DNA sequence: CTTCCTCGAAGGTTC
DNA sequence: GAACCTTCGAGGAAG
């Protein structure tokens, strides 16, 4: 899984979020298994 | 009513009001958005409460947003996670929003999807996802600064207009109905036609005229009443503030009508240079009654008619 | 004290006063709060005075602060947050809020709350009822959706010679300085229609009585004072009359321009056209054409000259 | 796409497309690349389209990048260092990009390598970097903003002009192919002499006539409801827009032809004068409806004629 | 010391020296603080020397500031809550406050408190700062750039005239004696004529004469002396430089008194129009020496009576 | 290569070259550099050109930049201080250089020093810098608009003219030979008569009627193919270009053959002034198709039966 | 060395020289520094050149800056604390300085301390500097652009004079010694003559000719050698340039004599209205070959011996 | 001494030198030229696109 | 965003 | 009616 998590970790930071804040914005997800994809729409979905 | 819900309901604006009508009952046909929408107009006219009609006809969720609030490509990319199918997205003045965002939404309004670039080199990728369809409508008063890309992504614009008489008066006899007060018709239409066609001013004359009718009188808003509340405010039969009147006699009573410079104009009435270039003059241009030289102001001949005076060239 | 503090005792401003009478009166009748209120006009007039006046008829606690003391977002939203209902916030030289302001101001005006951003942090905001005023005297510098908000206009005006003249008598009894009847009205024809140089002039009256007299002001004692002042009767100061005469001696009347004459009284440029020429321009005794700037009859009349048009 | 792929596919602009066909092809006689070209001309006459033509015609990928998209010359530099022999190079906005890089574009179109100078004080080296044979293509709304030693490198020049009535019937006929609408060869006339010359607004016009005539028709965009939708989207039989009605009319009856300022007429009709000058009166000067002098603008004898008011 | 220290020593200003007499001591009488004052006039009038009298007559302090050092509200706050009770502050060249600053004073000068933000983020406070009684003084040349409500706030005003003959023979007399030397009366006034009115200039031209009359004399001035030194500088006894007698023949004998614009006598006296207009045409015109008008320059009759010509 | 290296190749501009010569040979026998020399006159005659050939005549290295690409002072003291002794430093369009950049070059070009401030805060410092020999050489198409202070600090001025067909047409020679190409004597005549008497035209018609007659004909140039070729392209029998036209078919038309400013000329053409002021007017006036008026520009009886109108 | 170092070598400027002798002198009996002085007048007469001469007379550490250097407030002060008992502060240009800091050196000049704000923010306070005795050497080209307050408090002004051909003779004599080249007197005056008066000129001149005489000479300037290097140069025996010379001409052979207007006159030379008013113009007024007059202007008769035609 | 060569190259061309180390350091090799390193610094970190 | 200043238009005199 | 001179007003660019 730390192939998807850390593609949805760089994939938040090319959005514009900081290094640090992306690396937190995914680890409060629960869902591992989850592709990418799901893991980013779930991190910009949690922070709205 | 004040709180339109159907165009069936919302008071002037005919022609963009017939237009979207056509447009919106051709995307029903089918099952489709309704095409990204551009609203171009002064400010204060009420583009806010069209967007909403416009979702109430296609019965659909509306979102609203602005320009300023958005800092970041993620911001919108959030906002647009919210939308359920057909949603309408509104972004109110546009113009401001920074270029960061505007090269993402481009591949958004057109395709439905974003596609995000990550890594380097040999580890070049790339992340697609998808969007639910959507309508963006956008508000804006300064049109002419928007890059050409953005403009030819938006396929309808509409433009707003100052109200008439003959509409402007239906507002304030709706209004005069939130309040509890009578109002003769032949009194409504005295305010309407001082209210320079804004409904924001007309709100603020309603005001003053019901103070003094339930101070000066017996609780009713006569023609007898509205003569006299409109002779304590400075108000003339045009719209003329008492400054307004005092700038145009001074230019016709010792200038001979121009051309004057602004400063010798400003020291005459004792203001600011910034105060009569700014509050005064602006309306007096588009009433039609200066016009504005390489020498200075000067005064036209729909000027002197309207004061009383001889004219000749 | 000095600023009156009672409508009754607001001598002048009959429009402005006749006006904010009926507002208030009606608002108070309703139980609800005033409408927002722009005071704008000249220096001197009674801007700041009428801010207070209005408070201590609406019953209400003014809480004041200016516009150069607000530097960003966080200042103001600490200071709406301290606002109880029906308060009364005063902004004087509201006009140099910076545009980052404004646009926070204007919105709690309208819709009685804030809803920003300020390591950044949302912040927001419910506001009870409240009445801004706000006083400037650069009005047009303000932003278009700013002004449209208010609901009341002031605009401000000079007095006139039998208003001064009360004024002049009222401060007279502050200091317990005894003037007679028409020893006042010397001093409201020289103090230009403006309250303070009415009360400056009192008070340079005044210092000469209690050195060069017997501590009282009467019609020759305020005549001797006048003349070391040498302020003309009709309120030229000694370099207004050098232009005037100059102007008539040496240009036959004009047109002449601000260049030349200028250089022939020894002054600047700038200090002739915004110090002593805009009172010359207003009581009528110069007028400026496209050539220049000529005397009218009046100033001939009045410096003792044969007019010749 | 809707955009052609090929010469024989790309309608008008038989100038130049007749010039190219010879320069590309003797550049490939030679085994050589085509010298670097410059396409100038209004806006949506299809030169972002023209680019791609010339890649297939050469049998080479294109690479496309933007004038505000370049910042640093170390971006200017990796993106000529990812470069095959034949490469061409698609720069939109050409004369937008800050001058700190055309220091270095200089060198790298004339000489085809870069020098590096490095070193502090009294020191100073450098290094030189080769570069595969490249073709630039830029583009731009006006000739004369580009800087002029930048301009002396293109040798070639394209000037993109107004399509006729010929050649948009033939684009309007088949774009509505693309939606399923029957269109009558007569009606397809009328949209094209109101297009006033851009492919884009007889596409736009298009999309929005199909709407009428789905609903106030029978779903066939004859020549009778081509008219009638026409009118309801206020265009004019010139062609002329909203906004464009209006500063005509101003100018006639609230000061008789002019002539008035910009900064007047500008406020009369709620408009910002930047808004004007750029987007309306390019057009209304070169269709000869109004023209300039030192006191301000005055409508002509035409506009009058036009607008249906009795000269003087 | 060369800078008066009292009323006794200050010779002239009759006007602006009888009011001030007259205000601080009534201000005395009620043993309170001087109202607010403002003096402006031409250079070097005795503008700043009259400043540090007021302090010494009235008793007290003076602290000392310059508009250029102040940039910011922070300096400013700071140099006030420095003033004691009865305190002056004197601010020279007060006209380069930034408007932004300025402002601040409204507050001080009328009800002597100011407002301040103080405290971080949720701890924002706004507070009423309040100071004690003090006088404001202010010298500048440029009165008319002052804000209109600034110079209303003034209480006295004092405007600086030119000295007389009588005055400023007194004022080299007194000079000659801080230096060590003797000067013949009838000497001193020869100076005094040509000062052109200004303290400062009579207090050059003596330096400039000292120097001689120790090198190329005995060290005493007397009239033989006076001279000579006088004939070296080449100043005409009406104060009249080189450059100022070259203007009045030039306009006498080449276009017989004019009228003749700037331009035209600029160039043949090969000066710079700015250098003419600024430097020595003003004296000349308060003088009687040039007349302007619509047609030109015209040299009047006491020019001519001056350099020996003939009024025909 | 096409750019010529020595003054043997260099052709034309005998005037000038028999200058350069005798200066350039007494700063032989000498052991000192050239003195500064400023080139100016029309664009495109191989100014930028003769910098070069300079340079290699002494052998020492040519460092190149622009007027316009200097922003700040600080910017031309680095590259001041990348000048090894005797090194060539050109600068073109020097006539646009800020005020506050020109101010530097009075001190180094008079006597190689100049004054800067140096460090921050309390380590603020005056520093003077010292530069070793170097010999500047600018360009500039607006001799005239130098100020009066740099413009007396160059000790050689060179004026460069149009060519004549006797020199144009060996150049196009010259450079048919470089390509291995066959032109004919009538064809390279022909191609230089239109070449409005600037290299820098005739050396890019030049490549392009070489692939004309490689595509379109038999590999060799002939007055049939030339002719054919000239009138593929734009230049019209005489070398006017479409803007030429467009101005000439505007002056007719719309101001009834003048007088007209040139201001309002160009904003009709949609033109920036500086390119009609300077690459068209120039041409135009020399050759007698505009002439000059009090009240403007005015079209001569040459264009009008050039563009085919009656001279009523 | 070109630049003189005493007033031995320092030829002319009797009228300056003579007083600055006399107060140097007296300064030093006193034991003091000299007055702030100003240096003014026409552009390459001495004024930089004199101020270094005074500094070797005086013998001191001469301490230079330029009035373009100094950026802000901050930098004067730095400047002023690195002072030394009896140093020179020289600025040149001292009239490019911005007005924010030309207010400083009041109190510098006069009472020599400085108001300065100090402290981090939270605590800050003014302070008095207090500068060591010095004296301040001023040049400008323009002293019409100084305030009125800041020319009242120099002390010492000298104005520089054009040369005349006794004394600018001698100049080139000088100056061939240093180059070791031999010039007979013959050859001298005519160099002179067309040196228009400035010693800068004159200079040029010769190292011109220098060089050709010694590649196509004996290595002797002879009054043979002179003629044939100035026809080269193209300089009249009067000093006037082509340009020049057209006027003169335009005006005979088209206007007989004028009266002119400058409008007329420039259109028939191809000369920019304001250019041939501000760089030509100048020199033939003074030099009297051309007069204006309120009609236009009028070539004298000098103007027509000197070309050669009949006057009448 | 081609790796500061290198990162004295990327210096110039604006990139700081944090990331112009950084940008080197991940290249090596020991024959290779600082012009050759150069070309691959660059080219490992620019975002290929298909 | 602001202060200075330069470029242009036109009124009036005279030959 | 061609040429000089003075005066005012609105932009724009260098802080
Ligand atoms: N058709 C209308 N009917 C009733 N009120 C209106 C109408 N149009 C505008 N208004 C009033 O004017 C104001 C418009 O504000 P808003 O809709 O925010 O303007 P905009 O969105 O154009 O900036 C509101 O106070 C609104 O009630
Ligand atoms: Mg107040
Ligand atoms: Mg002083
Ligand atoms: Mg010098």
């Amino acid at each position: 899984s730390e192939d998807a998590e850390q593609e949805a970790v760089a994939a938040l930071v090319a959005l514009g979020y900081k290094p640090q804040e992306a690396s937190r914005m995914v680890s409060k997800i629960a869902r591992p298994d989850a592709s990418s994809e799901t893991l980013i729409r779930d991190a910009l979905r949690a922070a709205l | 009513t004040l709180r339109p819900q159907y165009f069936k309901e919302y008071i002037g604006q005919d022609k963009v009001k017939d237009q979207l009508k056509i447009f919106i009952e051709a995307a029903k046909l089918r099952d489709e958005a309704l095409d990204h929408t551009l609203l171009f107009g002064p400010p204060g006219l009420g583009k806010t409460t069209m967007a909403f009609v416009i979702a109430n006809e296609m019965g659909v969720n509306l979102k609203q947003t602005s320009g300023p609030a958005i800092e970041k490509a993620g911001d919108l990319v959030a906002i647009l996670n919210d939308l359920e199918p057909g949603d309408i997205l509104f972004i109110d003045e546009i113009h401001r929003m920074p270029m960061a965002v505007e090269e993402v939404l481009y591949s958004a309004m057109e395709d439905y999807y974003i596609d995000i670039m990550i890594g380097a080199g040999e580890t070049s990728r790339s992340v697609h996802l998808d969007l639910p369809p959507f309508t963006l409508v956008g508000a804006t008063t300064r049109a002419g600064m928007l890059s050409n890309p953005l403009r030819a992504r938006f396929g309808i614009n509409g433009h707003m207009e100052y109200y008439e008489l003959p509409d402007l008066t239906e507002i304030v006899e709706r209004t005069s109905e939130i309040f509890e007060m009578t109002i003769t018709p032949e009194a409504a239409l005295e305010l309407a036609r001082r209210s320079r066609g804004t409904p924001r001013i007309a709100n603020r004359l309603l005001k003053r005229v019901r103070d003094y009718a339930q101070i000066m009188g017996d609780g009713v808003i006569d023609d007898k009443i509205a003569d006299q509340a409109l002779t304590m405010l400075d108000v003339d039969h045009e719209g003329l503030d008492y400054v307004d009147q005092k700038i145009l006699r001074t230019m016709i009573e010792m200038y001979g009508g121009g051309p004057v410079g602004l400063g010798t104009l400003s020291v005459n009435i004792a203001e600011e240079r910034e105060t009569v270039e700014d509050m005064y003059e602006p309306y007096l241009i588009q009433k039609g009654f200066i016009m504005r030289t390489r020498t200075g102001r000067v005064a036209t001949a729909k000027a002197y008619e309207h004061m009383g005076y001889d004219y000749t060239r």
